[PDB]
């Protein structure tokens, strides 16, 4: 009997690895690893990891000017 | 733009609103919209007078994008410099532009056409006994050319090596030069009597391309652009057979050079005795008065070290004054060293044949003063719907990188990351499934890969022949012939060598697992291998061009960038997230984690005469 507030992040392997890399650079991101498709993340960092990940993925996309 | 109220939505168009002008009463008929600032031309291909303009627009404006319905051209200095050559003056261009435009032609556009259309036709570069004379038909030009800072009925000599300077200099000064050849009145050069045998069937677009060259009666030097497999070889053969002079052919491969001789022999009555192939294998030259030389740039553009056997041949090429040069794959002539051949070899007529006229650097425009303007261009979809080239359903498969491989992709550097996302097991499975599926359909498949390590790994894993740069000319030729006629060998594994100028009429399907970054041309050249499939007219036939790319990797950045030219032509790529029925295939490569782990580490680790008896 113990509740812990947070954000449940559901995603795929590729997004999971990126979140781990972001968590390694900034420790507080990931609170706990739940499964290969779920992560518990800090509520304050939800709006930041979601915004940061898109910036990282922007490199893989070719935006013509 | 006087007393014209802006609209509330005019803000969304930043100085691009062209409503300040009014529409003509005959808008419903006229097919053209003209941008008064950018020079763009929007063409209605579904209205009357569409065909009358699709050729006129190609002459004065280079095509940006030509999709199904609405074409988009653009007028630039070089495009006008191309149109100014073939008997066209400012008045004709302006008259037709106004006659075809729904809106009146703005003054800015009229100014642009006026500036560049008056330069043509006052300087002529002639050649005599390997000596180049800049002959001009009026005396006044002497006070211009001889007083030019760069330079150095009146005709004066100029250094052979210095042609590439004056020709570019002529562009900056008012008068650019034109290379016209009156082969009818040229008697000093011995002639070669070769003609197209009756079995030949000159297709319409081939005749149109030649007409743009021989329209006035004197051969014009320039470039002809036709889709891959359209028959550029016969276009060059016809030009050689109509000029009827000693001709030399330069082609960027040994297999391709062999292809040219066989094609030249088959389509026209060129006797084998007068043909000499100057490749790395055989270097004998024809001793008959007038003959033909089919060689390659690497064997003609070399400067420092030439062998004794290859030195006599080069002198034989340089000594004689040739009458025609055919530069196959002319997108490589403006390179640092290949352009030297255009100056060393003496010729009165120069032709360029290439399906793609694009290069990453800015050297593409250099072709203007090397060989001349662009005479003719042809659409890809137009020839596709007429049965001249095959139809292809382009596809782009998204093979999501497996979790194990992907993790390493984050840490590794740029140069090794490439080998990492080329060898993900999912790509092996997708390639294996597609190969089996299409082989059952009785298709001949080609698998391209610029990376050689992956090429060998794929080939040895699937037990199929492969070709790459280290291959002796004969072995790759034997592989090519076997792939063509041997029913057991349905698929091969080519590399960057087979990217261009290799003809396989039997190939119908095409796959690529690696790529040379963002080059848009390599994609089109590779697609050309299947655009000439033999059974391209049986009902419902569609060739295939697959592009396996790893998701969430830099490959997608290059993939969406390396197909920007095919989209302009009209081809559309279809995204394939999942191959139906892929799981039920009996055995798939790297289906168990053990093999995936083994492969991961395997690719990761990649980075006294009597004393003679004594020994
Ligand atoms: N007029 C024609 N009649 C018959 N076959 C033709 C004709 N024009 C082209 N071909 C065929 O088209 C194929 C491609 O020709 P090729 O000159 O190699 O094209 P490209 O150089 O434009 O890629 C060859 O099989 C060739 O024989
Ligand atoms: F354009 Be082809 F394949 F030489
Ligand atoms: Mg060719």
């Amino acid at each position: 009997a113990r509740a812990r507030k947070g954000a449940l992040v559901q995603c795929d392997p590729s997004i999971k690895a990126l979140i781990l890399q972001i968590d390694a650079k900034m420790s507080d991101i990931v609170l706990e690893e739940l499964d290969d498709t779920h992560l518990l993340v800090n509520p304050s960092k939800v709006e930041f990891v979601k915004h940061e990940l898109n910036r990282l993925l922007s490199k893989n996309i070719y935006n013509p000017m | 733009p006087a007393d014209f109220v802006p609209d509330s939505v005019s803000g969304m168009f930043r100085s691009h609103d062209f409503s300040y002008l009014r529409l003509r009463p005959d808008h419903a008929s006229r097919p053209l919209w003209i941008s008064p600032s950018d020079g763009r031309i929007i063409l209605e291909s579904f209205s009357p007078l569409a065909e009358q303009a699709q050729d006129f627009l190609v002459t004065i404006a280079e095509p940006i994008s030509r999709p199904s319905h609405i074409h988009e051209y653009k007028i630039t200095a070089y495009s006008l410099y191309a149109a100014v050559s073939v008997g066209l003056e400012t008045d004709d261009i302006i008259s037709v532009l106004d006659r075809l435009s729904k809106v009146p032609v703005a003054e800015s556009i009229i100014n642009f056409i006026k500036g560049a259309t008056i330069s043509y036709g006052k300087v002529k570069l002639v050649i005599k006994h390997n000596r180049y004379f800049v002959e001009t038909t009026q005396a006044d030009i002497l006070q211009m050319l001889l007083n030019d800072s760069v330079i150095g009925v009146h005709s004066f000599e100029i250094a052979n090596e210095s042609v590439e300077v004056v020709k570019k200099r002529c562009q900056e000064i008012d008068y650019p030069v034109l290379e016209e050849y009156d082969f009818r009145n040229d008697h000093r050069n011995p002639d070669l009597d070769i003609d197209l045998k009756p079995s030949t069937q000159i297709r319409p677009y081939q005749e149109k391309s030649l007409s743009k060259m021989f329209g006035n009666g004197r051969a014009r030097s320039g470039i002809i652009v036709l889709p891959c497999g359209a028959g550029k070889t016969l276009v060059g053969i016809t030009a050689a057979c109509t000029i009827k002079k000693s001709v030399i052919v330069l082609c960027t491969s040994s297999v391709s050079v062999m292809q040219w001789r066989q094609q030249f022999l088959q389509w026209c009555t060129l006797q084998p005795e007068n043909c000499a192939v100057f490749t790395s294998d055989n270097k004998e030259m024809f001793q008959t008065e007038s003959g033909l030389v089919v060689s390659t740039y690497s064997m003609v553009a070399n400067t420092r070290n030439r062998s004794h056997d290859s030195q006599k041949v080069m002198d034989f090429l340089t000594g004689r004054e040739w009458g025609f040069i055919i530069l196959d794959e002319v997108h490589v002539v403006p390179a640092a060293m290949f352009r030297r051949v255009v100056s060393t070899i003496a010729a009165h007529a120069k032709l360029g044949l290439t399906a793609t006229l694009v290069r990453e650097d800015d050297k593409i425009g250099d072709l203007n003063f090397l060989i001349g303007p662009k005479l003719y261009e042809a659409n890809w979809m137009e020839l596709s719907q007429k049965g001249h080239i095959a139809n292809v359903q382009c596809a782009e498969v998204w093979c999501p990188m497996t979790a194990e491989f992907y993790q390493e992709y984050l840490r590794e550097t740029a140069r090794k990351r490439m080998l990492l996302y080329i060898m993900n097991p999912t790509k092996f499975q997708a390639c294996q499934f597609l190969i089996q599926y299409h082989e059952r359909r009785g298709d001949k498949i080609i698998v391209f890969s610029d990376n050689v390590y992956a090429l060998q790994e794929y080939a040895l894993k699937m037990g199929k022949p492969f070709i790459y740069g280290s291959t002796p000319q004969q072995e790759r030729m034997n592989i090519l012939q076997n792939f063509q006629y041997n029913d057991q060998i349905n698929t091969i594994f080519l590399s960057k060598v087979g990217d261009t100028s290799i003809d396989l009429p039997e190939a119908t399907c095409l796959i690529q697992i690696s790529s040379h970054y963002g080059s848009r041309r390599q994609e089109a050249q590779r697609l050309g291998r299947i655009l000439r499939a033999k059974r391209r007219n049986d009902e419902g036939f569609n060739a295939f061009f697959y592009s396996l790319v790893s998701k969430d990797t830099q490959e997608m950045y290059y993939s969406t960038k390396r197909q920007a030219f095919l989209v302009d032509q009209g081809y559309a790529f279809k995204v394939i997230t999942h191959l139906h029925g892929m799981e039920n295939i009996p055995n798939l490569a790297y289906a168990s984690p053990r093999e995936r782990r083994e492969l991961l580490q395997e690719v990761l680790l990649k980075n006294h005469p009597l004393i003679r008896k004594m020994y």
